[PDB]
């Protein structure tokens, strides 16, 4: 209503925010498949929050009842199995969407100036997401849950001096137990969700401060019409809102297909050994991380030394933070970067996929050799970026976006 | 039909 | 090497026979404590009174979980390994693994219970289905001849052409109630019931997912039209 | 953009919104449905057999029936004579609007006068009233003749379970379906034979 | 750093937000004792979130273990008793501070135009706080907890038709049980904390959009210096930040005194019967609400009918929502309102306190009569406001804040 | 009913030790203290762990175990007509004065199932388990001469020590709380002066 909105606008900047962030907010008109994943990440975060709130209505964060409570959700709670599968598939889809989001950032140089803070907030979001998923995977209290938590927290025992004390303090016990379960449940259900929501708010605010990149890397703000609107810019609402609605429907089709027909996804979204209750005295023949942690695992497994392996695994994630300063290309988009940048992006993607694929299996000779090679390539993609971004010859970026 | 399908394995012989 | 089994979760009779087998030969050591008798009866089509009379041996109520008197610690002490809860064993191991495991027990005097398992070597489980299967041994029997996947059947009778192999699971004749096919069907029904127990929402999941996907296709048509239009 | 086709845009927006609202309702169905009583809740309860021969005069015992407390009170004579004297203070003296077995006395609300079996849950917001058999407590006033006093909002019932007038509780305390298996043993949960 | 802040400001709205909200945001300079309580409410909300997160690491939301887990916090967890006392005393202090905040609003007409949205968001915050505190009070699973949950959920049973079904659906069971406990734990620990954070953000955003009232009710924006700064305005940072620091220290002194010497506060912060495990069959002889819920409970106890009592309680809270439109006074502050407004505000305060005091004890004849009189006075304060705010004669509002 | 005031001293290790002895011998038969551990009781009462295990742990439990008992609540509720509540928090549920008056107010009432009634807790389901010590108390309460091991003063000390242990059991953090609170308040008074001065400096 006109009068109601006039009353609100005098007392709340509703119309002002709407015209500053969604309408009258002109994003590049050449977004492609790779720009669906921010909105899909928001959708998956909302799905995780809702389904987690509902699982918490029935979950028991105790070592004696966690697994039994999960089965109670799966069988006794009306549609509880739907909510649980939504949550597990939503964690896996959160990591799928976020990895594709980060790979878009890599492809189109979206981390470069002025979006360095956007990239840093996104990486903080990624760290929070990894912590959240790790602590959630302990909640079912299956064999995989318990033993993956055991190994991951023993990693903190690799710190030379304070490692063992730090690991014990994190566990809250001399081993992984119900104390660790309840603690990780509290962190996973409130603390990290709050941190993630705040980080997402900061991320979107920084983006809207500096504006979106585009597949061509063209700074659309340079060319503006008489009204001040970029020539290659269109209002986010309604054009990209409807585009993101279509993307959300497609994502929901895939998401519901997985939920209702293949919730386990061949044992990758719901690992088979995790359907057995945690046993402190019998460890699985082969213990592997959830798929979305597998690459870094491979890196850690590729290093013969324990402390060096932990340091390398941490650096594999920390280097993405400095990525904005590693890239010295005069152009943003891979479309106009030299052959070296394209080759190294291909190498990095292949190495990441191979690291994930070989970290999901028991160690093998070819697997170990390829994991070490891919660790070298993964770190070289970043370490050599400041050099091969300068050595290459880049194409001239068009004044107007293509399409 | 179901009852025959579900008959317990153990059969006990009782006096009378 | 596992053996494939085609498990039909819509077969109420097979699931009922599997539930009977589980209640009689299995719940002595194994619990199904994440699963209630009431839900099992509802999904298998067993009347509640019939479920109470025929499958509930522990004095539990219809709505009670399929708990057993054997405690995990006691059974671990007695057998050397705790008999795991079998509600989700179909998901933990898969139906093919269970089908091959329950048919792979063979006499092995070197073992604590006189038996070993091809699928689960040095398993701590006694061969509790020996009365049905009969004495199974690692002996010499006729196996279909295969040469690089060149599998020979009899063109006329349609039965396999066989040669003797001396490292095969052979059931000693006239040692069990059921022949090979009858024990195969018994194990198939048991594994079908276990598959239902692991995933009791499978059929409803498929139905609901079909309807959800139909709705999402409809909504996609509308959203795609609202997008491509309004992008002109 | 050249000549946007309105109406088509309006129709598509409206249709997409309606279909999305239907999908939102469907996606809400799991969350709203999971709040209905689960299989854990639906365990129900079986009838409880209570030995009532040991209840001293003017005393009461609590029987756990289907998760609820049942006041089984052995009523002495004096309170039985006093009960008819309270009919002017009771909203439903004849139990016309309350819940009770068809075979209990409309006024005494029990199979036998000397024993009263009452579902001990207040009919206003559902809490077990405190049993106050005393005649004239200072707090309960001089007109009190024994009965029940809800400690939540002060709901007066007489010893027959009948609610007083002007009380948060609108109905008499429910009488459970119970029988006398023996002169001194009752069962709560099964109706009495006709 | 200057260079670091220049880098951030080109990528984040750091300095602009700081200078729009905290610095260069000119609030009236005559804030008094009654204006400490917004910052104190913020502090108590932060304390509740932090202490509740730490309690959730050791709490077991099951009917079998909730009470035992609370005692585990009190006895086995190092300093867990401190955290639990901070949490319970912080709930009590949250309601103390919020009630004083609302009473400041009543005194100085801070609900009046243009702050109607501020007041409505505050009332939504108060509703969320009532729900949050009620659901938290069920979590210990004491006798108080169980029977208060029973009464309050049965309140929905008063609805003539869908009441019983709605109450059963809210319970998740045919009686208050571990299902209700777990569901309320989920709502208390995530859903309502998120809703409260959002509502607090909206509340503060509305306040900053319309500006803060002051004790004199003088619209300081009318008079401005040549720089556009109000004559009676001072930058909120640093002056009111330091004033709020002093207020926070005083509040912390009182808060820690209660925590470490009087955590029960005579059984009003931690109720004595709540130290007994919940009993479905034994109702405590004195089943009374927490003190901050007593005034409304009294209102419900004062009405002889069940449904009308429930409506009267609902209407006691709902009436505060429409307060911005009930007050037709030409002046904001009680300092310049007529004798009728002052008398009726005194009447409302006395009636609220008397309802809370008699709602905190078992029914009595004088207690009932005074509850019934104060129930009519509480409602008359609102129902008669549109009349006695016009009948009264108001003093002229000064053009400058007095002090 | 009218209660008798008792001055409970939670720093009296000897009194709390005597109360713990009385609780373990006369009270843990039917009542659990399942929310506290033998180890913490020993630590707070100054009892060596070996001495605690030998003298106060009768159930065969470990020092770090909760003070559980064999009598299950359902069985006890059936037997006595009421479940003996866990007494770990009873000093907070009832208060030390109520406990002191209750444990000394048992008198003989043949009309009751256990032959006793209580002035503080009328028609209570507790048998008079301290009758051997107090003696035969009959109704004003008077103890029949030469019927108990202890006189009125000696029994009051026994109840006082027991109530003192119950008082400690309900609130084992009270002494540590008053110690920590003193420093927290001292720091806050110290911090207030700096905050107050800082505010005064800016508001010139
Ligand atoms: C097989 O195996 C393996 C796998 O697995 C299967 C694997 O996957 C992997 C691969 C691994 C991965 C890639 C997975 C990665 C997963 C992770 C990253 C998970 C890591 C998560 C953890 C282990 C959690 C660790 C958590 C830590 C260390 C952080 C701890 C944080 C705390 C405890 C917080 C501290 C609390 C505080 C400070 C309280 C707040 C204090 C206050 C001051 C509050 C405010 C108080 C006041 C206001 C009062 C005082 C008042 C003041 C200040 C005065 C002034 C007043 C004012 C208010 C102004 C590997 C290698 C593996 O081999
Ligand atoms: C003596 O005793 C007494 C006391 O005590 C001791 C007392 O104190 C009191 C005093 C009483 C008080 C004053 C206390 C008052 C306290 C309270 C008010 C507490 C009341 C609290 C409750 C009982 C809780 C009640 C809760 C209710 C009724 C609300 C329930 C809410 C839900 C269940 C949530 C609903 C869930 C939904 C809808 C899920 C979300 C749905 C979606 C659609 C999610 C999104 C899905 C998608 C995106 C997928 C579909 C995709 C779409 C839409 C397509 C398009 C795509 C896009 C994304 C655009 C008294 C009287 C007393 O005498
Ligand atoms: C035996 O065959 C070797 C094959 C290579 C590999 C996997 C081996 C040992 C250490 C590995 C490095 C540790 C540093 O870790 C990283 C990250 C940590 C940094 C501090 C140093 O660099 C690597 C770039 C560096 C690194 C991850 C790259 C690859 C190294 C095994
Ligand atoms: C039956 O009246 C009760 C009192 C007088 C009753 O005063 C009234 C005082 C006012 C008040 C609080 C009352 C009702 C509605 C209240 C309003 C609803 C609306 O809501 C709001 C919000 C919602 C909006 C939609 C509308 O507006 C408001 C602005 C409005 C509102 C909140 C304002 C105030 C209203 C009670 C007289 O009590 C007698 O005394 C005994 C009572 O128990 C009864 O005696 C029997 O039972 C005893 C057991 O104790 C035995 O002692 C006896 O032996 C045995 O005979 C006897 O029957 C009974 O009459
Ligand atoms: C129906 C006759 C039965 C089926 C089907 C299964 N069991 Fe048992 N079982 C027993 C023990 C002591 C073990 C542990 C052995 C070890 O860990 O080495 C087992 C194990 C299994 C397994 C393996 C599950 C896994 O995840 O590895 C399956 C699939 C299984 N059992 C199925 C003991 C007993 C027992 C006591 C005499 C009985 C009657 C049964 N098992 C019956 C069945
Ligand atoms: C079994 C013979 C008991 C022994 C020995 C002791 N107590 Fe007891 N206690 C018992 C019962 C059956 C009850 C319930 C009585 C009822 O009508 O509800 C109790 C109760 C108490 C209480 C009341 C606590 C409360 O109401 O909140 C207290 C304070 C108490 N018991 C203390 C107590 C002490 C100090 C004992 C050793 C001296 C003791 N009890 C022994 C059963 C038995
Ligand atoms: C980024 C957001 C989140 C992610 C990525 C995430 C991830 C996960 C994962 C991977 C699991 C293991 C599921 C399984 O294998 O069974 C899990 C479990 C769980 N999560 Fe989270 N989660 C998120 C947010 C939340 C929130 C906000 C809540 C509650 C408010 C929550 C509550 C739970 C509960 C109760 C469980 C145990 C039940 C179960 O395992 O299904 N989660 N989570
Ligand atoms: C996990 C939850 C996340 C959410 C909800 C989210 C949300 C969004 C949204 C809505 C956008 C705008 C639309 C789009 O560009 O797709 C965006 C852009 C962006 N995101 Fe994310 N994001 C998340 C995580 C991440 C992560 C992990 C990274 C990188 C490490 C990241 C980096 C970026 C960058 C650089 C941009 C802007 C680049 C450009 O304009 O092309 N985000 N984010
Ligand atoms: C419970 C958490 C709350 C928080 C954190 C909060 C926060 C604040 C803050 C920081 C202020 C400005 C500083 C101050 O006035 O002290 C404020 C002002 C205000 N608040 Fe709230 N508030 C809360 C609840 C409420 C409630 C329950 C109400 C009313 C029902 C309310 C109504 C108002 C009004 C009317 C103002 C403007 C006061 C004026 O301008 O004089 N708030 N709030
Ligand atoms: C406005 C915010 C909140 C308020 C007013 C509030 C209020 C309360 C109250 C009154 C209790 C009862 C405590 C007792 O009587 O012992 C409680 C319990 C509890 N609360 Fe909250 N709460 C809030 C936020 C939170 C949050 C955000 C969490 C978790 C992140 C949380 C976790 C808990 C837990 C675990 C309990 C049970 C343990 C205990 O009783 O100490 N609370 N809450
Ligand atoms: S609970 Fe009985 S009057 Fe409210």
């Amino acid at each position: 209503m006109n009068k109601f909105m006039a009353w609100v606008d005098a007392r709340f900047p509703a119309t002002k925010m709407w015209e500053d962030h969604l309408s009258k907010y002109y994003a590049p008109k050449n977004f492609n498949f790779w720009y669906f994943f921010g909105s899909l990440a928001l959708l998956v975060l909302v799905n995780q929050i809702l389904t987690g709130i509902w699982l918490t209505m029935s979950f028991t964060p105790s070592a004696e009842e966690a697994f039994a409570s999960v089965e109670y959700i799966m069988r006794d709670v009306d549609y509880g199995w739907i909510i649980r599968y939504m949550h597990s598939t939503g964690a896996s889809a959160f990591f799928i969407v976020v990895y594709l989001h980060m790979f878009r950032g890599l492809l189109y140089g979206s981390y470069q100036k002025p979006r360095e803070l956007v990239w840093i907030f996104g990486m903080l979001i990624y760290l929070a997401l990894m912590a959240e998923a790790f602590m959630g995977y302990l909640l079912p209290w299956g064999q995989m849950s318990y033993w993956g938590a055991q190994v991951i927290i023993s990693l903190f025992g690799a710190i030379p001096v304070v490692g063992e004390d730090l690991a014990q303090w994190i566990r809250g016990d001399f081993l992984i137990s119900g104390i660790t379960l309840n603690r990780f449940f509290a962190l996973h259900v409130i603390a990290l969700p709050i941190v993630l929501l705040g980080l997402v708010v900061l991320h979107i605010l920084a983006l809207h401060e500096v504006g979106s990149n585009n597949p061509d890397g063209v700074d659309i703000k340079k060319k503006k019409d008489e009204n001040g609107v970029p020539l290659d810019g269109i209002a986010f609402h309604p054009y990209y809102t409807v585009k993101d609605i279509v993307g959300v429907v497609v994502f929901l089709f895939i998401f519901c297909t997985v939920i209702f027909f293949f919730p386990e996804m061949g044992g990758y979204f719901l690992e088979k050994p995790n359907f057995e209750m945690a046993n402190q005295f019998k460890t699985p023949e082969h213990i592997a991380p959830v798929w979305y942690f597998t690459p870094f695992y491979a890196i850690l497994r590729a290093v013969p030394d324990k402390l060096m392996g932990v340091v390398a695994m941490g650096a594999a994630i920390a280097v993405l933070f400095v990525l904005p300063w590693l890239d010295r290309s005069p152009v943003r988009s891979i479309r106009y970067k030299g052959w070296l940048s394209k080759l190294w992006l291909v190498i990095f993607a292949v190495s990441f996929v191979i690291l994930g694929y070989y970290g999901a299996q028991a160690p093998s000779p070819l697997g170990t050799t390829l994991s070490r090679v891919c660790t070298v390539l993964y770190f070289a993609f970043f370490i050599l970026m400041p050099f091969y971004t300068r050595m290459e010859k880049t194409k001239p970026v068009p004044e107007r976006v293509t399409g | 039909a179901i009852a025959k399908r579900l008959e317990p394995v153990g059969k006990v012989c009782v006096q009378g | 090497q596992l053996d494939h089994v085609d498990i039909d979760l819509t077969d109420k009779a097979a699931m009922q026979d599997g539930a009977r087998t589980f209640a009689n030969y299995c719940m002595g050591c194994h619990s199904a404590k994440f699963q209630r008798y009431e839900r099992v009866a509802t999904d298998l089509g067993i009347p509640a009174d019939l479920m109470m009379e025929k499958l509930v041996f522990t004095g539990a109520k219809i709505g009670d979980h399929m708990d057993i008197g054997m405690k995990p610690a006691d059974a671990k002490t007695w057998f050397g390994a705790a008999p795991p809860d079998l509600t989700l064993v179909a998901r933990v191991r898969g139906t093919d693994w269970l089908y091959s495991y329950l048919r792979s027990f063979y006499e092995d005097p070197k073992r604590p219970w006189g038996v070993n398992n091809v699928i689960f070597p040095n398993v701590g489980m006694p061969n509790v289905l020996a009365p049905l299967q009969g004495r199974q041994v690692i002996g010499c029997k006729q196996v279909q001849v295969v040469e690089d996947g060149k599998k020979q059947f009899d063109p006329l009778t349609g039965t396999p052409l066989t040669h003797e192999a001396c490292d095969q699971l052979t059931v000693v004749p006239k040692t069990g109630e059921l022949n090979e096919a009858q024990f195969d069907e018994k194990v198939k029904n048991l594994v079908t019931f276990l598959a239902y127990s692991a995933n009791p929402n499978k059929l409803a999941s498929e139905r609901i997912g079909t309807y959800v996907l139909l709705y999402l296709a409809f909504f996609f048509v509308f959203a795609y039209l609202l997008k491509r239009e309004y992008w002109k | 953009n050249d000549g946007v086709n309105a109406g088509r845009r309006r129709f598509l927006v409206a249709a997409t919104s309606v279909v999305g609202a239907a999908g939102a309702v469907g996606a809400a169905v799991p969350f709203v449905g999971s709040w209905f009583p689960s299989a854990k809740a639906k365990a129900a309860g079986a009838p409880v057999q209570v030995n009532v021969g040991k209840i001293d005069p003017g005393q009461q015992i609590i029987a756990e029936w289907r998760g609820k407390p049942v006041f089984i009170v052995h009523r002495t004579k004096e309170m039985l004579d006093a009960l008819p004297s309270l009919e002017g203070q009771l909203a439903d003296p004849d139990s016309k609007a309350s819940e009770q077995p068809e075979y209990v006395d409309p006024k005494l609300r029990s199979i036998k006068p000397e024993l009263a079996v009452i579902v001990g849950i207040c009919t206003h917001l559902g809490c077990s009233p405190t049993f106050r058999p005393e005649v004239a407590p200072a707090d309960l006033g001089p007109d009190w003749k024994g009965g029940y006093f809800c400690p939540c909002h002060g709901s007066h019932y007489d010893l027959a379970g009948r609610v007083y007038k002007g009380q948060p509780a609108p109905l008499n305390l429910p009488i459970p379906p119970y029988t006398f298996d023996a002169d001194d043993v009752i069962t709560i949960g099964v109706d009495q034979e006709k």
